[PDB]
Formats: C-alpha cells, sequence, structure tokens
C-alpha cells in the first residue's frame, strides 16, 4: 500500500513524482538521500528505510530511485514486486531508462503512474496489454484489461504462425578454496517466442520424471524437476492435477517456466589456479582450465575472470590458446577464449608486479567467475517433447527450439 | 512571467491551451510553484481530448489541498465526465473524484460514485471499487 | 469567435437553456456546483459560453473568470419575487467590479410559461436597469421547453459582438 | 538468433 510512487535521481531532487493517497506528505522525500547516506556508512543499507513514522521502499536501477513510500503497514513484496514490474514495463517501452527519458517523456509516464495503481492498488501491469490504450503516437480501453484472460487481446493475425521456444540453463556453482562443489543447481528458463493467430491453447510436452512416474515410463531419459514456478499464463491448478502446463500464450516475447532444480553431474569448467603472492614483489597464475562435459561440442566466448591485486602493475600474460585482457577497471584479468571444444586443457600463466610500499586497506579476495555459453547442449538433460497448438481453425504452427547452456552466477573461490 | 502562460491559457486555440497545459504540468514536474495558476486551468478541462484531461487531473490532484476553498468548481464537471459513452474517461474521472481529499469536495461525489458501481462496462467498476 | 458567460441565481433554467441552444434538447440537470461549457456555432460566429452555477457557496467563485472577459448573460428567475432582491444584490456585487466594463448585460426573463412570472417590463423595473451607465442591456422573454426567445437573445448579442454589414 | 533452431513434434499422442 504505497502513498506516492517516486523516481528519484543519484542526487535527492525528483524526477517524476505521483501520490495516492495523501498518507505521505510530497515533502517527506527530501530527506530520502541524507537517511540514506547517515544509514549506508554505518552498515545498516537497507532496502526499509526509516524517517519517524514514514517508510522508504526503494529499488535501484542504474541512474534511478524507484523510492516507494508509505505510512501504514505496507504489504512491502507487493510494493517490490510492483516496481520490478514498473521496471519491466518502462523498459518496454524505453529500451534505456535514464533521466534523459523521465524529465522528456513525463507526457505519457504520469498517465502510466496513474493507470498502474489505485490508492496504493497495482491492477494492470502487463506491457502488451497496456501498449494498446496508451500510445505516444485514445479509444475505449481494450477489454482484455478487463477480462480473465488478461495478457492476449484477440485480433491478432500473422502471416505465417511461428513459436519459438528458448530453453536456458544457467548453472549456479560455488567451489570452495580446497577443491570441492558446495552447490551445484541449474536455474532454467524457458524465453518464448509467440506470433500467432487469435486465441490459442498450447499444451507443453517435457520428459518430467513426475509425470513419467504418473504415467510409467519413469526408466527412460528424464529430467528431476525439484521445483517449477510457471508464469500467469500457465493454468496452475491443471498442472497440480496432472502436470499439465495448459497457457493461453501471450504475444510475443514472455518468460514461460522458471525451474530449478539439482545436478551432481561434475562442474562444466574447472578453474585450477595457484597464487604465489610474494610481499610487494609480484604473483603468478598458473590457472588451468579443464572442461569435464563430453568431446563434441564447443564452448563460445568463454570470460574466465580472475580478481587480481588492487594496485599491480606492468602484466605479462603468456597464454597458449585465447587472447588476455587485463581490465582494471574492475582490477580483474579477462582471460577470453572465443572457440572451446569439450574435454580438452588450455593452460594459462600470468605474472604482474606489485608495489614495494604496502597499501592502507586490505583489498579483498574476490572469486573466479567465468562467462561461459553454450548451444545445442543441455547439462540437465531435459528435453522437450510436444506442443499442441488448439485452435477453433485449426491450422499447421511450427514449434522451433533450440537448446542454450549459459552460466548463472559460477562462481570459483579463491585463496 | 506566469501571467504570459495564463494569457496562452485565457485563449480560445487547441494546440496554445495544450501547450499551456503542458507547460504547467512541466513546471509541476520539477515542482514550480504554480499555484496560483489553479483557478483558469480548471476553465480549460471540459475538452474533447483525453490526452488533455489526465493532465488537468493531474493537477487537479497534486494542488487539491493547496486551494481548499477554490476546488468547488470541478464537481459539476466530474458528474458530466461521470456520464459518457467512451468509459475510459468515466472511470478516469473516477479515479481522480477519490484521490482529491477535500471533505467539503466529498459531499456531492457519492451518487455518480454509487451510478459507476452498477455500470456495465467491468473497468470503470472496478475502479470505483477502489475509489471506495 | 467571442466569449460569453451564463451567470445568476440557482435552479434559473440557465443550463436547461444551455443545453438547449446546444442540442436542442431539454435533458436532465442536477442543481449546478461547479461550472459548464459548451460551444455553439451560430450565423458563423462560435458563441462560446462559460456557465457558472448560482449556489450560496460559489458566488464568490466569479471572479475567476473575469479575467479576460468579453461579455455577460445575468439569466433571472421571475418566479422568485423572495430572491430576486438578494439576485439584484449578487448583479450590483457582480456590476460594482473595476474589470467588468467590456461585458455588455443580456437578461433573459426566464421561465415565462407560469402565470405567476412578470413580463419583460416589470423586470426591469425591479433590477432598475435603466439606471445602469456603461451598460448595453437588453432585456428578452425565454422559455427553455420551448426555446422561444433564446436566439432573439442571441441575435442581439451577435448585433454587439460586430460592428460590420 | 545466430544458433539454428530445430523442429519438435507437434502432437506426440
Ligand atoms: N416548467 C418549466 N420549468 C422550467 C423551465 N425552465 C427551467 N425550469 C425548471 O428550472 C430548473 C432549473 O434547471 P437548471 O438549468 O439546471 O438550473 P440553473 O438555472 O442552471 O441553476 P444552477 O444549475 O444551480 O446553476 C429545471 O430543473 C426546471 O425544472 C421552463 O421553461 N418551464
Ligand atoms: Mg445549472
Amino acid at each position: 500500500s504505497a502513498s506516492a510512487v517516486y523516481v528519484l535521481d543519484l542526487k535527492g531532487k525528483v524526477l517524476i513524482c505521483r501520490n495516492y493517497r495523501g498518507d505521505v506528505d510530497m515533502s517527506e522525500v527530501e530527506h530520502f538521500m541524507p537517511i540514506l547516506m547517515e544509514k549506508e556508512e554505518e552498515g545498516m543499507l537497507s532496502p526499509i528505510l526509516a524517517h519517524g513514522g514514514v517508510r522508504f521502499m526503494w529499488i535501484k536501477h542504474n541512474n534511478l530511485y524507484l523510492v516507494a513510500t508509505s505510512k501504514k503497514n505496507a504489504c512491502v513484496s507487493l510494493v517490490f514486486s510492483f516496481l520490478y514490474k514498473v521496471v519491466q514495463v518502462f523498459s518496454e517501452y524505453f529500451k534505456e531508462l535514464e533521466e534523459e527519458s523521465i524529465r522528456d517523456n513525463f507526457v505519457i509516464i504520469y498517465e502510466l503512474l496513474d493507470e498502474l495503481m489505485d490508492f496504493g492498488y497495482p491492477q494492470t501491469t502487463d506491457s502488451k496489454i497496456l501498449q494498446e490504450y496508451i500510445t505516444q503516437e485514445a479509444p475505449r480501453p481494450p477489454a482484455t484489461v478487463t477480462n480473465a484472460v488478461s495478457w492476449r487481446s484477440e485480433g491478432i493475425k500473422y502471416r505465417k504462425n511461428e513459436v519459438f521456444l528458448d530453453v536456458i540453463e544457467a548453472v549456479n556453482l560455488l567451489v570452495s578454496a580446497n577443491g570441492n562443489v558446495l552447490r551445484s543447481e541449474i536455474v532454467g528458463s524457458i524465453k518464448m517466442r509467440v506470433f500467432l493467430s487469435g486465441m490459442p491453447e498450447l499444451r507443453l510436452g517435457l520428459n518430467d520424471k513426475v509425470l513419467f512416474d504418473n504415467t510409467g515410463r519413469g526408466k527412460s531419459k528424464s529430467v528431476e524437476l525439484e521445483d517449477v514456478k510457471f508464469h500467469q499464463c500457465v493454468r496452475l491448478s491443471r498442472f497440480e492435477n496432472d502436470r499439465t502446463i495448459s497457457f493461453i500464450p501471450p504475444d510475443g516475447e514472455f518468460e514461460l517456466m522458471s525451474y530449478r532444480l539439482n545436478t551432481h553431474v561434475k562442474p562444466l569448467i574447472w578453474i585450477e589456479s595457484v597464487i604465489e603472492k610474494h610481499s610487494h614483489s609480484r604473483i603468478e597464475y598458473m590457472v588451468k582450465a579443464k572442461s569435464q562435459f563430453k568431446r563434441r561440442s564447443t564452448a563460445n566466448n568463454v570470460e574466465i575472470h580472475i580478481p587480481v591485486p588492487n594496485d599491480a602493475d606492468s602484466p605479462k600474460f603468456k597464454t597458449t590458446v585465447g587472447s588476455v585482457k587485463w581490465v582494471p577497471e574492475n582490477s580483474e584479468i579477462v582471460w577470453s577464449v572465443k572457440s572451446f571444444p569439450g574435454g580438452k586443457e588450455y593452460l594459462m600463466r600470468a605474472h604482474f608486479g606489485l608495489p614495494s610500499v604496502e597499501a592502507e586497506d586490505k583489498e579483498g579476495k574476490p572469486p573466479i567467475s567465468v562467462k561461459f555459453e553454450i548451444p545445442y547442449f543441455t547439462t540437465s538433460g531435459i528435453q522437450v517433447r510436444y506442443l499442441k497448438i488448439i485452435e477453433k481453425s485449426g491450422y499447421q504452427a511450427l514449434p522451433w527450439v533450440r537448446y542454450i547452456t549459459q552460466n548463472g552466477d559460477y562462481q570459483l573461490r579463491t585463496q | 512571467e506566469i501571467f504570459e502562460l495564463k494569457a496562452e491559457l485565457n485563449s480560445d486555440k487547441k494546440e496554445k491551451k495544450k501547450e499551456a497545459v503542458k507547460k504547467v504540468i512541466a513546471s509541476m514536474t520539477v515542482g514550480k510553484d504554480v499555484s496560483a495558476l489553479f483557478p483558469d486551468v480548471v476553465n480549460c478541462m471540459q475538452t474533447d481530448n483525453l490526452e488533455l484531461k489526465k493532465l488537468v487531473y493531474l493537477y487537479l490532484m497534486n494542488y487539491a489541498k493547496s486551494q481548499p476553498d477554490m476546488a468547488i468548481m470541478a464537481v459539476n464537471t466530474f458528474v458530466k465526465d461521470c456520464e459518457d459513452p467512451n468509459p475510459l474517461i468515466r472511470a478516469l474521472a473516477v479515479r481522480t473524484m477519490g484521490c482529491i481529499r477535500v471533505d467539503k469536495i466529498t459531499e456531492y461525489l457519492c451518487e455518480p460514485l454509487r451510478k459507476c458501481l452498477k455500470d456495465e462496462d467491468p473497468y470503470v467498476r472496478k475502479t470505483a471499487a477502489v475509489c471506495v | 469567435e467571442m466569449r460569453i458567460l451564463m451567470v445568476g441565481l440557482d435552479a434559473a433554467g440557465k443550463t436547461t437553456i444551455l443545453y438547449k441552444l446546444k442540442l436542442g434538447e431539454i435533458v436532465t440537470t442536477i442543481p449546478t456546483i461547479g461550472f459548464n461549457v459548451e460551444t455553439v456555432e451560430y450565423k458563423n460566429i462560435s458563441f462560446t459560453v462559460w456557465d457558472v452555477g448560482g449556489l450560496d457557496k460559489i458566488r464568490p467563485l466569479w471572479r475567476h473568470y473575469f479575467q479576460n472577459t468579453q461579455g455577460l448573460i445575468f439569466v433571472v428567475d421571475s418566479n422568485d419575487r423572495e430572491r430576486v432582491n438578494e439576485a439584484r444584490e449578487e448583479l450590483m456585487r457582480m456590476l460594482a467590479e473595476d474589470e467588468l466594463r467590456d461585458a455588455v448585460l443580456l437578461v433573459f426573463a426566464n421561465k415565462q410559461d407560469l402565470p405567476n412570472a412578470m413580463n419583460a417590463a416589470e423586470i426591469t423595473d425591479k433590477l432598475g436597469l435603466h439606471s445602469l451607465r456603461h451598460r448595453n442591456w437588453y432585456i428578452q422573454a425565454t422559455c427553455a421547453t420551448s426555446g422561444d426567445g433564446l436566439y432573439e437573445g442571441l441575435d442581439w448579442l451577435s448585433n454587439q459582438l460586430r460592428n460590420q454589414k | 538468433t545466430s544458433y539454428d533452431y530445430c523442429r519438435v513434434p507437434m502432437e506426440d499422442g
């Protein structure tokens, strides 16, 4: 129950303001950045700032503090998911989100912040449905805003009827400093690109372990879905009954399902390293990179980052495969190898200098974090199986799919 | 300086008052003290255009407490705008009726809100539900 | 092209004859708390009409159209002899301004379908319209549901506006 | 989209 949805600058003046209830006075926005500094410098950097009986919830985009005030007992995750959905809607309109937009596209953004919320309540937050009655180029509102099926306005027609599925692996990993796996989980996300005609219905075929166990085919290759969180479009009770993903799809880009399993198959890229940190002289990185997966796939454009001392100097990089640039902006090396086959080992040996006079504060030990990406390969073993198009017309659509293996936060610890 | 803007506001041409109200809410965006421009932007409100009345509703919302005595001159326009075939302007007038926090105003605002409760198109119904 | 008002005491029929001039209808109208504005394209002159109601709390709210104001129409309510005295005092309170001197007067004798109403000369006697210096005034009998006398007042107004052939 | 797609069966009854 926000009382004023704010967008501030990085200083503390108002880019755009939109109050609803009168519970928070408009003068109360002026205290936000001093409270931010006075709570940030003492370890209490919290998303819920406090000013007497007036609270401050906020998220931080690149140049923007989407501040959301409240005075009573606000439902908090409501307001934060409201603010992230406002961020995603504005990124659907304005492909970048800066101060150049807000102080100049203020014709339409006040109307958006009138539409999204009344008396503190998020009510109509789909981007595509908000497009067809809020334009920057007005009729009656579409009934899709009022209708139960609220993410697909009827009357959409394309000449062909293409549906593109993108299955994205994102391996999260955190290997400890001894050489063992702490956590090998996989956050997978199926992102679909749907161009269909009318009001269709799709039923997705997965090789689920649970659906095969309800059928009687849990002895072939299947995926153990430890948890799945679907989009709003999937009728969840039909999934609760017999693992059935029934949904009226949206138009264009959307995220279908956000699953999260565990997998005790080996890590994809192994990073053994040593650090001979001689004091006040130099440092050595005899790091090796082997791949545990099969010898058929190729890892595109990997970026094996290794954090270095903050004030090192005169780098040398004797490699065998792949370029190095030393990036002192974040004080990191970026060991990049473009074409990376499976099962091979590429060795790299760096060598720096280090200052004589020691620093005032210590530097911290950030982790190695690689940025690999592999197509046509899944570590999970998940395969999509079927996708039925249901339509009163009845036609031949073309469901296309590809398999992407990426990283999530693929960190490996250092010494 | 603002007398020039009030003179643009007291014109009769559409593309003058549209730039006038955009200049008013551009001053209100950075928070320039435009509170003396209340009693004449109330006049340039009953318009056929829709991208303009959202800005005037925005001005009435942001300066409702600011002019507690002059704010009576919107209620007949509210009960006119809550009687339209296009439901968007009705529900817009409804969700602006509720945010105006003046006790002298809310005396006359009950019966059009009652009429907008039992309306057909569910947009204004769910908007009047929040206005309750 | 020229602007005009319709002010006066409440329930005098001014919004009724306003929307009768607009569409040609007698529609349901509440007692007017805020304002009304329409436009009437008559004889190639758009009569921009600004109604301000006559409730007791909104009678001090007349000055905020009196900035940049060209004309005036003061609609009386003939059937209220008790309220015509305070209507005259409100009229003189309006007519005692340094800003309203370009506005000509147009009194519509309204609701002239009852025998309790006065004729178009007795209202002049009750108001004292002969003592109006710098005021081009003109009385006319107007009825709402029939519509007679409205366009005669618009004719006299159009004679006041243009100064040509 | 330099990674090219593959076609899945539609019905799989
Ligand atoms: N019989 C009859 N009744 C009339 C006539 N003209 C006006 N009335 C009555 O007078 C009432 C006046 O209606 P309005 O026009 O809304 O009142 P107003 O003069 O605008 O006063 P406010 O709305 O308060 O500013 C109407 O409801 C009618 O019932 C008429 O010509 N004949
Ligand atoms: Mg009236």
